[PDB]
């Protein structure tokens, strides 16, 4: 009963911590979830032969660009960590 | 609901723009076709050939 949760940046980062502030928090969390999902699925799919490997290039797509996606998403991770700090 | 759907569409747009930025990034350093001779090498026989 006595959890006494409260509500310039001191209230701003709490509103960020708030799971649902309608306009702001929903965006802030959904976009981060999309980033983490695309990051993990990209890390997974870099293994399938046709995806990114010499599994179908021996005859002759294997474009090494998911590394750039990993760089971008870890950039998002570190900037979000700085925001959390 | 309706407001939730609207803000969901807003975040959908702001993630679509980021995805397009990612596509621009991956096309920023493309190597679709690499220029190469891809033909026969040079041997001693063609050295001694009339060509």
């Amino acid at each position: 009963d006595a959890d006494t949760d409260t509500a310039a940046r001191q209230r701003v980062w709490r509103a960020f911590e708030n799971p649902h502030t309608s306009t702001m928090a929903l965006v802030f969390y959904y976009v981060t979830g999309f980033f983490i999902a695309v990051s993990v699925i990209a890390n997974v799919v870099e293994t399938v032969p046709c995806g990114s490997s010499p599994g179908h290039i021996k005859e002759l797509r294997y474009a090494v660009a998911f590394f750039c996606l990993d760089t971008a998403c870890v950039m998002i991770f570190t900037v979000e960590y700085l925001l959390r700090l | 609901a309706a407001a939730a759907k609207g803000i969901a569409i807003a975040l959908l747009v702001i993630l679509v723009i980021c995805s397009l930025i990612v596509t621009s990034v991956i096309l920023l350093t493309p190597a679709e076709d690499n220029s190469l001779s891809q033909k026969k090498k040079v041997t001693v026989e063609d050295l001694f050939s009339e060509d």
